[PDB]
């Protein structure tokens, strides 16, 4: 059994951290450099609203 | 004796010579999709810029 027991072993990645859930969210999006001050106000709105 | 000759003085050489070693661009324009940072040299590079 102690040598069974090496299946498992192999077969598991390690991992750091386990990942905790908050009882909040963040919404961060990946964008462009090129943007202006309306066109930023215009986006955030949007997406708040959907 | 050439600083006699075209009347000038070293305060108004050093005060010329301070005052063109610099670049300062302080703007942001839209051109209606996105910025445009303004930017402007002056900077003294070669010698030619000294003369």
């Amino acid at each position: 059994s102690v040598l069974t027991v090496l299946w498992p072993l192999n077969k598991v990645g390690g991992e750091f951290l386990p990942q905790i859930n908050e009882g909040d969210l963040l919404y961060m999006p990946s964008t462009l450099p090129g943007i202006s001050a309306a066109e930023a106000a215009s986006m955030l709105q949007k997406t708040d609203k959907l | 004796q050439r600083l006699a000759q075209y009347g000038i003085s070293l305060a108004e050489v050093k005060s010329a010579l301070d005052a063109s070693n610099q670049e300062a661009g302080g703007s942001s324009i839209e051109l209606a999709e996105a910025e445009y940072m303004v930017r402007a040299s002056g900077y003294l590079q070669t010698l030619d810029d000294f003369n």
